[PDB]
DNA sequence: CTGTTGGCAAGCCAGGATCTGAACAATACCGTCATCGAGCACTGCACAGA
DNA sequence: TCTGTGCAGTGCTCGATGTTTTATTTAT
RNA sequence: AUAAACCGACGGUAUUGUUCAGAUCCUGGCUUGCCAACAGGAGUUCCCCGCGCCAGCGGGG
């Protein structure tokens, strides 16, 4: 019922290098149907019902900033996004306002450049739950998260 | 007819014409679709900062809360005709505060004032002091004829188009101005979903890479523009003046709502398109025509010709509907038709 | 039929026209989600203080209320609480062949019976009872020359009137108008430049705005319009009826114009007569999707849900429609109208 | 007239003149349809670091942000003219940061300098110093005439043309400039789909496939180029500067606007194709052309050919429709005034569209 | 306003030897705007409008690979191109690549061959609605279909 | 008047690294409690006598 | 036949004043 | 004719100025589309008309 986040995380770090590189030269979420090793690599994932399709469009283009730039670790909640990039000390609050006000793909798109720049540690499957919504809900916690750890 | 109603239709070249607090474009949710939007205050400060306004209508306003700042520009412009004690009293009673020598004096509030309208005052002032009449006294007999003053906003005339509140001093009573002209927020006949230009800044003392990497966002749009001018109230905004000296103002606002474009990011993007349609219709009642474009227009070689034609339909959607017959004239580069904005604006001039 | 029910569809671009305390738009929970509200005061206003309604209400035939014609059925009215000779007096010095008669008009005039029968018992009169009934007077006369107002819209906030019977309810009941559709509202961030400042601005604030297709209903009790015109006719009500179906598709509350300008006609208006008065809300119970805007499904939605339950609701009855819409139409009870005055007229001629 | 609009159309040949972080082609929504773009931050770096720039306007500006490195360019350079105390303290006055040995010191962000501006700053601070005069009172005295100051940017006209920001230091009273040149980011007048070139590096020590597999984005495409120049406000931004001089700056404009092309790429695609089209008009008020694309120009014969036709019969349509009656001249490959070569027509510029 | 897709799959199983022969000898779509026949056959499916022409060019060409070559069947979605074609095992993913790269005509060429070669059991209304909106949507899902369907096996 | 059929559709291997992501200034005010008596206004009041 | 100073008569705006308020502050 | 009735939350307001995404790169090697074939059969053509041997020949549509 629910994707299995870690599995699918795994399923990307083990990945051939052209089926990855093929994967990562997209531009925007959308492009991900064009690629044949994208449907290969999230039809395990429940890709063919229609109800993950926009999740997994979301988690994938996130992890396409590269195999090494978001670092799963596990719970001590666990550690969050918001709570990752501040962790990186390097991304202007101006940033994330930017992010968090964003409208569809164009969010995904500036999410993914403030992914490549942080190369945050985090939990990974926790993420990919606020993937899955991403509702204004999740997005206005995501600035606060970041701000208050700041 | 006592309103006289501007639609503009004017397509932008990418530009980023009106951003919010984090720089991104202003939009507005039309329709269930987001259209990208130029505010009505950054539309008023653009015409009545241009050259047309200058040359063809007068001085803006001085729009301020710093009453320090405003008691220096005011003793060095009235000084030749009133004595700097006169000056002084004349702010105070004005604004509520005591306008002595400190580097610091603020209003309640943001507050436009016009220099001729401070100068007709003062007069005022000293005329009362010398027929040793007190300000208690003084404020009554003001009150009495208000149109004597609004005389002096022919000064400041975007105060009688925009209007102007006090909650201190005597502009309480005295200043108290409902704008004669109504402005719509520019928005978008069409969905946009803006664009982000990624940009770096290249550093001359740095071979490696750039010193800044940064995303701005900006779009296209065609946008519709509305605004009406209420004859009688402009009239009356202005001490009394006549419907020709109305129309006329009203025929510099139509073609500044058609030519004058914001500077916002002018330098960079360079958006400086004219409208492609202008539509002046006198009325009774006002009447916008914004929801012709409620069911956002889809490009169809361009989203220009689709915008207009929407507008057309709708507008002949209205009039059959309610069957309005009040003067109208359009005038177009894509109901009287006229060939240029000049005989546009004639027409206008010449009471429809 | 009795009641004249008014449905209107209309469609407003990004504005504030209703806000609250803290300057926010005033807003409603239906089915569950987020309205944007305009309320029933604000919109009664609007009509009540226009050009429109000053013009054909304001100065209406029925306007003025004459207390000479009405002494005989005054005098057998309050015939039984007082003799002629106090009703007479005073009907007079309120001044200085009517069958029927406004029960405000009985129930104020009593009033001042009650206050000049007591005024003889207590022995005083001249300008004394003049002096103390001075501002009283001054008031019931300017009451006398407004009947259609008070008939339609109800007593001002300040009318002067004394008893249980001056308490004038309207004879129209205007709903609070609100989105068809859900709505997360926008907000407009500004700045304020000072002329003589060289950093920033002077000021820096927001304001809540939105678009909105809304939903207006309103409805006219008949007999209590007649009731309250010294006995009009059912025509004569029905003339006034044409003016409150004008100004609910036409006039728009001001608040916020000056920098929004949603100055939008109505799209949709619909009348039908019934016994027993309802708003057809419940067709946007479930909130309007957009597709292609959305003035086009809520206009569908609302022609549906009339098609399922008018019927069962007993809203057999005469009905009419106005659109500027080539939408689906209702079923073929409803006669269509092309313009607004066929629509006008429609119900002039009693439906 | 106070403006000269600058109007150019230009073809490329295949080619990826512009790119993002994805080495995609730039581009821009017009029209509902796709335009591929090049940026006006590109097209101005591009003019002002091109060898015509240098041999006939002179040098481009310093710009950048590690006040250290620019430090040590100042004490080399203005090391026989002044003190090395007073070379700190004049750029620890504009920059308001402090100046001493540290090798890193950064400004608020990247910045436009003139060592001819610096230098003439480096001669108040020292006049102060032998004055005693305030650090706070040089500011106030300086601030009392700006124009003396702006002279200096004749050895920064790029400066004076597009304008300079300020957060920090003296320079936020003194070195605010409102750029004299408007520029658009050049876009194509017609749709594009654009092409992907898939590659490979064959390693010459493998046998077996390529070392490396890719892709790379490109397209042709006829871009339309606008631009104008405040007159006024470029006399101004050079301290008071003659007409001649102005319109003789803006004539240099109008030259590599229809010439100069950035170089990315050019070195594996080579699109070094000149302008097929330069109009240039003078008027009261900016005028951009660009409505002429806003209906996508459709291939006939090209693209080229069509959009000349649309920037014309647009041009007409707003000459009359609002009464345009401003000097105007069209140099072309393919009442305004026609010009054979581009020469006549910058020659025309010059002699202010006479 | 849409094409009866199962009227015209019988209309052509069921046409004369003769007729359907001359059809199959087109080597183009825009060629079968020569044959008689072909006019004989798309007349009681509105080729007088202009809009429905270009997708029965499109649906006759592909029926013109054969008579026997697709076989239409039933939904138990229904299956659609990318899957059948999936289904047979005979066609690579790059020879599906030529086919959404392709140009203007040369793209129902090579679908042609496609059909064939293949000889795919599918539902041919959700095929012809397929060949009406022939679009960047449709090369898109097409290839999508064939992806995960032979993933599976 | 009449137009066909079989048999068949490939495999290997390969997708990069460097380095960089800004700062300043500014966010309003009024009215929607009440009390008491005084000093000072509209405002009609007849008139007396002009 | 209209109008003028005294009212009586009061409609007020004027100002000082009765009372009384504070509670919080992540997660790492 | 319901804590009902009568019943606006109102008025003023640019988010601004600065900025290359850039350097390097074969998609490449192998491959019949091939075997059989008279374009022949079949006088419907619905009229007006003129001359016949009654078989059939003509001019107008």
């Amino acid at each position: 019922d629910e994707i299995d986040a870690m599995a699918l995380y795994r399923a990307w770090q083990q990945l051939d290098n052209g089926s990855c590189a093929q994967i990562r030269r997209v531009s925007e979420p959308d492009e991900l149907r064009d690629i044949p090793a994208f449907y290969r690599l999230v039809q395990p994932f429940g890709w063919e019902n229609p109800r993950h399709q926009q999740a997994l469009l979301r988690m994938v283009f996130c992890l396409s900033a590269g195999k090494n730039v978001i670092r799963h670790q596990d719970k001590k909640t666990g550690i969050s996004l918001g709570r990752a990039l501040a962790n990186s000390g390097r991304i202007n609050e101006r940033r994330i306002f930017q992010l968090i006000r964003a409208d569809r793909t164009a969010d995904m798109v500036q999410l993914r450049r403030l992914l490549t720049h942080a190369e945050p540690v985090l939990d990974w499957p926790l993420m990919a739950r606020m993937l899955t919504w991403w509702g204004k809900r999740e997005r206005q916690q995501l600035l606060e998260d970041f701000v208050l750890t700041t | 007819s006592n309103f006289i109603n501007i639609h503009v239709l004017i397509s932008h070249s990418p530009s980023c014409l009106n951003r919010d607090d984090m720089n991104m474009q202003k939009d507005a949710i039309f329709g269930g679709k987001r259209r990208v939007r130029i505010s009505s205050q950054s539309l008023k400060r653009a015409m009545r900062k241009s050259g047309y306004y200058a040359q063809n209508i007068g001085e803006s306003s001085l729009r301020t809360i710093h009453l320090a700042q405003l008691r220096d520009v005011l003793r060095q412009k009235l000084g030749e005709r009133f004595d700097q004690k006169i000056i002084d009293k004349t702010l105070a009673l004005l604004s509520g505060k005591s306008v002595d020598e400190a580097e610091k004096i603020s209003a309640d509030a943001v507050t436009p004032w016009v220099v001729g309208e401070i100068a007709w005052f003062c007069e005022q002032v000293a005329k009362a002091e010398a027929d040793n009449l007190d300000d208690k006294k003084l404020l009554k007999v003001l009150k009495e004829d208000i149109a004597a003053i609004r005389v002096n906003l022919q000064q400041g005339v975007d105060i009688a188009l925009s209007g102007r509140m006090a909650t201190s001093g005597m502009m309480t009573e005295l200043g108290k101005v409902d704008g004669a002209m109504s402005i719509a927020h520019a928005i978008t006949t069409h969905q946009v979903d803006s664009d982000i230009d990624w940009f770096t800044a290249v550093d001359d003392l740095q071979e490696q890479g750039s010193a800044h990497l940064g995303t701005q966002e900006f779009s296209s749009g065609v946008f519709y523009r509305y605004a009406n001018i209420n004859l009688a109230q402009l009239q009356e905004n202005l001490g009394g003046a006549s419907r020709e000296q109305a129309l006329e103002i009203a025929t510099h606002v139509v073609h500044m709502l058609a030519t004058e474009v914001p500077g916002a990011k002018q330098r960079t993007y360079a958006a400086f398109n004219p409208a492609d349609m202008v539509m002046v219709n006198f009325s009774d009642m006002p009447l916008s025509m914004a929801n012709a474009f409620e069911k956002a227009v889809k490009a169809k070689d361009g989203f220009l010709q689709p915008s207009i034609q929407a507008f057309n339909q709708y507008w002949d959607r209205v009039a059959n509907g309610y069957g309005l017959n009040g003067a109208a004239a359009q005038f177009s580069l894509s109901v009287k038709q006229m060939p240029t904005l000049e005989q546009l604006k004639s027409w206008v001039r010449n009471n429809g």
